[PDB]
């Protein structure tokens, strides 16, 4: 007659590492790291992302005539920008504070497009001849940004002082754009805006802007040796904007009522497909469906994700050393 | 193992004991059988479950990297952001990998100790009445039926009830 | 006859947590985290903080006529700015590099106000008519910044080229300010500074500045459609400043000898009372009096404080498991 | 406990032993009484005091957040600063909370081991001369007056001095 | 020590045992001598070597500070960079210093446990046939030549072969 | 007859600390921290560093006439700049985006100097009289930057519109420099560039620049009350640069083909000797030769270095507690 004391053994071949010992087979364990993803973009909080497709952020928000599919109101849980998108700034020139603009847009959730300055705002000038073959649409060789208007002096007169005002009486901040044209020579200048020293001046309660054309021939881009300095700002609720120019003004026309996300906001640069699915965790390289604590898929995500870590495995022993006999 | 029980003086585990981590194999006139010690098993399950959840709970924050861009003339801040992100990624990877190695070592010691303490618990009850074979097994100097077996397992073994019979067979 | 081995038990109900077990009562323990504060501001190194009261940093340092209580020399262990302070920039316009200016001031310890350019510096111009109802004092409806002087051309003459020079022969860096006026129209311009192209130019051994007025009507703020671009710089010991303008100059008048703190420097935005007390650790939300290692009161402090942490308790066991019978 | 003494084979503590962590209860013709083992108590106080101070000393740096402001066009660096500050706040909270849980578990094991080793220390001296009741108590097979008691406590117990008397009563 | 062996019931080490960490001193008719237990020594060397390499491997990243400069009007980002660098320097110093203190404490316990388990391993084989002096030494109740000594050391000691001779001398 | 169980003791006096105990002597241990360095600079990947000697980065890359020893092509594993180097910007003025320029140069590995605009590029102007005693060489009191050319109008004529173009047809980006002169008065202006409103305009496919002289007397530095605004840019492979000015142009003359390091890149500010030796790890305070995991020598290094830490010692126990008897 006898009684023995002993411990569990099983068919497990799963191993863990310890400080003293590698590859120890244990009866029970738990993996804390997720290495699996669904290679696609899904909805977050049942809200679809915004696919830019063949437009860049600049082309979308400026109103590049080839980004008309996107034109108007948009809501999004995040933004997918495609790596080799072609439709951005068509008429050569720099978008000022571009990186700050992208960060701002990324912090958003919804834009409502609206006419801020009807062309009737600008008195004694031409608002119908501001096109270029630098900016074609899909139907004409010569168009221009939907949200801007290229102002040219009329028939043969001078370019007079034009003025504009918008009072933000709404509850939302307004994202808007404008430009200054820089002709390649003094003839083009004279032919478009006439003679004299020209300026573009803008001001709000908290912002004021002043620029003058800088005439010189730059290398040709999209057939143009001239340039445009694009600009952007945010007109706060309760603020009013004053515009004043006597030439070289690319005027704001349409603008955006901007809803800022309370959350995080993401801009994913990816060529991954957007499918019809829901998710709680969306990384730039795919969706995670886990209850796990760690993941080695990506540090870039939107939603509620596990902690990013470089490890291949974080296997925690729970059972004891497996010693079957 | 530092307690010397698991893969020690008790050389192997029991595939035949399927209902718990620690337990007994008994053998008498009514036959043989395995049985888990539910109390020490449950206590261990509770401790280890607590350890796992505590780790999960402390690792329940995330450092968030951003998609922010930087121009050609923002090389300094661009690289600051990069070194920062890589910075936290390195400390958290370290924290996770090191914790797991440390915790695995201590988890295995815990089990080792528990098996060890269960063995001592039985040795302390039997004393004279059984012979310790040095492998976790005790041979009784008396007849131990099913209720005697169960008394050893719930810690109510009656030493003086069996000492005369044991002493006779022992000497 | 007998001897037993055993362990201490007591009346303790204090508990700690372990990795294996929550709410374990122990005989002795020690709390490492402080959660208590005195909701007030005190002295640090027996040095009182500077209360701005109803002035903002800008209003104080520019010499807003309603910040005269603060006007002159100040020493401080830190700065308390009040959340709804009204007296800042009275005449509308932007203070350039504002955030950098605040960080600079925060790194300080003492300012000594002094006259840098007496109004006698500016020859052939009027220095007595530079007021506005945008900047009232508590006694007149029309005043101006104590540290600046608004220069206007005389009687009917032209605004000539005025000049100024200061050579920092002292041991301390000098914090000073200046502005450029931007009139709403060309009449106001002409009426104040006369005809011609105007400029404000400034230069030291390491700094040079040039600006010209930008004439346009901005939305009205404090009754003004005009603007001023305020500026600031630091004249290093041994450097000299040259001023040269022919109009639109808001001149530096009084400036500050600036003592930089060797320590940390803080600017607290709070409505907490400053009382007559000493402290070694001052957070933005109150004083800590502890010998403890951690605290969950605030990450923002001045002085020698415990490490900030989000925990509610960091109780370390010292004694053993309490099992009384 | 992994050493099986505290709240184990010694089921409870002693409210009556007020002058230390580990010690003895004796009982003879002159009566009963508690007494701390000062040596093992002091050694434990010293170790644990060292652990507490070492932790305090390593946690003796502070990450310092700033009151610096950022304009509307410094959203990127403003958020970099925020993520950095929140970054270090998260690692230090983790470090503190995890250390405390780990250290508390090991502190309690230390005491458990110390009580266990004190019991073994006494068992090793008595051997034959006393009966182990399995609860930390030893019944002497001989008369142990106050000096005999004190000899057991300072580790100078004289086994051969009492073995004849013990053996007679034992058998 | 928490296992009570090293600088415990075995009061000191042996300068005379030079070929390992744990081992034996034997004494019989052919004389005296030291010998390491290669198996438990090697196992300990392997564990500890693994611990050292695992630590080195986890500490195998570097945070990199930069020589980047900042103008008078970049005080905010300049100080952000400084606080970040000092930030990571502080967590890594903490991680290293704390790990070393923790690991040293557990390394010494490991050895203590190993010596303890080796002693138990020998006690379990001898049982009756030898007298435990309470200091890691066993006096045989029989003659143990060189092969008998070696059998105890490789765990093949033959208890029943010597029990008659032992029992005679013991009683 | 008897057998005893026991443990190793030895002659070790080496100690470690534990959480429970300080100064514990152990039989075997291992130090993980290196505190030793060779106080010198060596080669990294058998590649020598670049010693600036008595030139600063600005003086070297602008072509300060006293930095001729450095003039031309350079390859480097890292850059050693000397603390009290005197040869930098000789003609007073600011190098724009200086800190960004240093970071850029630091990311490099090799520069190839080449003539970008021969003086023949500039038609109808003088390219032979652009010297100053602000910038002496070691042989003449009046020289100028080797990579720039100070353009002055000819004999008595006007300063006409000069133009220049370079098309980067190579595979490497090109680092180049230019300036705008700011005379102290209107006479010097007229005497050098003639009458009229002057400008300097530059443009590429992605960059455009425009500046006009700002005439004022600044404090004298190196005998000059005038200033120069220095500038720099990088012409990408495939880009072309257009230059257009009618005066006040300090023209680009020689430029650099720039090879960017794949690695890290360092600029060490030190007075340490560069010797003839090889290294794998070079800190700013000296060389490390270790197989160790940690070091408390410096956080600043190039090559493969151990982790920087503030500790004096990180001694890990391996053997047991040493208790000889
Ligand atoms: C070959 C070449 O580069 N030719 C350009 C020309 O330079 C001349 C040289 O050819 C010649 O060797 O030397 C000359 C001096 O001696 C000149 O340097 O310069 C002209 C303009 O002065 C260029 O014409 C432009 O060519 C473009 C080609 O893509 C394009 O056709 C331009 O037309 C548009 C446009 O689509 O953007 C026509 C638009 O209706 C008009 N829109 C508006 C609202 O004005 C614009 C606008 O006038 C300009 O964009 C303003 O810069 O122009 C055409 O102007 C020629 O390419
Ligand atoms: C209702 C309104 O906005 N009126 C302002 C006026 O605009 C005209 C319109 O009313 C009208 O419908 O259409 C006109 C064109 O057809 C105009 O657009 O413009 C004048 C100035 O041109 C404004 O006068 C200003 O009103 C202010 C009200 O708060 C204030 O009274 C200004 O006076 C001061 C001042 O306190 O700042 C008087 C100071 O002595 C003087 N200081 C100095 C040193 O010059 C200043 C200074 O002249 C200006 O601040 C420079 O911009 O002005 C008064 O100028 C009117 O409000
Ligand atoms: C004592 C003093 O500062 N004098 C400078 C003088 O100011 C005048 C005052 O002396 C007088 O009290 O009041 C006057 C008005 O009423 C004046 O304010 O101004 C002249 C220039 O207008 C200064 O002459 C400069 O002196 C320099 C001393 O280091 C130096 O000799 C300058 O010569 C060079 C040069 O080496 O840089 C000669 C170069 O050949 C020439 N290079 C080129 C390519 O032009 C340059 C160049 O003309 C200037 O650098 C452009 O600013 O000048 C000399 O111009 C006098 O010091
Ligand atoms: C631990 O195990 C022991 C042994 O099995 C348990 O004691 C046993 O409990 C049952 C019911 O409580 C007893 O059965 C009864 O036997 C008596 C005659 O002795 C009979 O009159 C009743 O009708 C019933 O059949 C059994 O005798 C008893 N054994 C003893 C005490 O000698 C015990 O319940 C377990 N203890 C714990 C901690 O639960
Ligand atoms: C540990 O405890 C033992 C037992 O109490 C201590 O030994 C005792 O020490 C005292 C004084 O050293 C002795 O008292 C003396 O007794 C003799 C007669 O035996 C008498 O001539 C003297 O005048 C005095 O009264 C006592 O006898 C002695 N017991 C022994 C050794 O049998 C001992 O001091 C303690 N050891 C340590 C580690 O301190
Ligand atoms: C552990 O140590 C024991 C004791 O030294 C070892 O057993 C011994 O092994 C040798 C050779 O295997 C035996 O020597 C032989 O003796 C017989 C006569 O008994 C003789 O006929 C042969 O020519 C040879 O001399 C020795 O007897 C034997 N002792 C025993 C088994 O009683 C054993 O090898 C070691 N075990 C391990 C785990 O390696
Ligand atoms: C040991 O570990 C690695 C994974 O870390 C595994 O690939 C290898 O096969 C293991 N060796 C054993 C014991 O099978
Ligand atoms: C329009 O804006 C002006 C500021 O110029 C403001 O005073 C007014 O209240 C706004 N309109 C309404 C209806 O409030
Ligand atoms: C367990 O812990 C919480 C605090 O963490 C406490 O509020 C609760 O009352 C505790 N339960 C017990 C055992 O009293
Ligand atoms: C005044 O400043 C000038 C620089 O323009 C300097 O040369 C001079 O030394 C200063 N005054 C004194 C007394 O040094
Ligand atoms: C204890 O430690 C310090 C180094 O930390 C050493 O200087 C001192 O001499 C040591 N004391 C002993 C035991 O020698
Ligand atoms: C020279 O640059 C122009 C851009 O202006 C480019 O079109 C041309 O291809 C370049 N030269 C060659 C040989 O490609």
């Amino acid at each position: 007659d006898k009684i023995c004391i002993g411990y569990h053994a099983n068919n497990s071949t799963t191993q863990v590492d310890t400080l003293l010992e590698k590859n120890v087979t244990v009866t029970h364990s738990v993996e804390l790291l997720e290495n699996q993803k669904e290679k696609r973009f899904c909805k977050i909080m049942n809200k679809a992302p915004l696919d830019l497709k063949d437009c860049t952020i600049e082309g979308w928000i400026l109103g590049n005539p080839k980004c008309d599919l996107l034109l108007g109101d948009q809501s999004w849980s995040y933004i997918v920008e495609r790596p080799n998108a072609q439709n951005g700034i068509c008429y050569p020139g720099v978008l000022n504070e571009l990186e700050e603009l992208k960060a701002f847009i990324g912090s958003g959730e919804r834009v409502e497009r609206f006419e801020m300055f009807p062309k009737s705002t600008w008195a004694g000038v031409d608002t119908s001849r501001g096109v270029t073959n630098a900016c074609p649409s899909y139907t004409l060789d010569s168009s221009f940004y939907r949200n801007l208007v290229w102002l040219v002096k009329t028939d043969s007169a001078t370019y007079p002082v034009i003025k504009g005002t918008y009072n933000n009486t709404g509850t939302q901040p307004i994202l808007y754009f404008w430009g200054v044209h820089h002709p390649l020579d003094t003839t083009v200048q004279d032919n478009l805006y006439g003679s004299g020293d020209k300026y573009v001046r803008m001001g709000t309660e908290s912002m004021n802007f002043a620029k003058s054309p800088e005439i010189a021939a730059r290398p040709a881009v999209n057939g143009q040796r001239s340039r445009i300095d694009y600009y952007w700002s945010v007109l706060r609720p309760g603020e009013t904007l004053n515009v004043e120019s006597n030439g070289n003004l690319i005027a704001p026309w349409y603008a955006y009522k901007f809803v800022s996300t309370n959350k995080k906001g993401a801009v994913f640069k990816s060529d991954l497909p957007i499918e019809n699915c829901d998710a709680t965790c969306q990384t730039i390289t795919g969706v995670l469906r886990t209850n796990k604590t760690f993941q080695n898929v990506s540090p870039l995500w939107i939603g509620e994700c596990p902690k990013y870590v470089k490890s291949e495995s974080l296997r925690l022993a729970t059972g004891l050393r497996n010693v079957p006999q | 193992g530092i307690f010397g029980a698991i893969a020690g003086f008790i050389e192997g585990g029991w595939t035949g004991m399927i209902d718990g981590w620690y337990g007994y194999h008994h053998e008498n006139s009514q036959g043989s059988g395995y049985a888990a010690d539910r109390e020490s098993t449950q206590k261990a399950i509770d401790g280890i479950t607590n350890k796992v959840n505590s780790i999960i709970n402390k690792m329940n924050t995330q450092f968030e990297a951003v998609d922010h861009e930087f121009s050609n003339l923002e090389r300094r801040i661009g690289n600051l952001n990069k070194r920062m992100e890589d910075g936290f990624l390195d400390v958290w990877t370290y924290n996770a990998e090191l914790l797991v190695l440390l915790e695995n070592e201590r988890t295995l010691d815990l089990h080792d100790a528990n098996v060890k303490n269960l063995y001592e618990k039985v040795k302390s009850q039997l004393r004279d009445n059984a012979n310790d074979l040095g492998n976790g097994c005790f041979e009784f100097w008396h007849k131990c039926d099913n209720e005697c077996m169960e008394s050893v397992k719930n810690g109510t073994y009656d030493y003086p009830k069996y000492q005369k019979e044991s002493k006779l067979n022992r000497q």
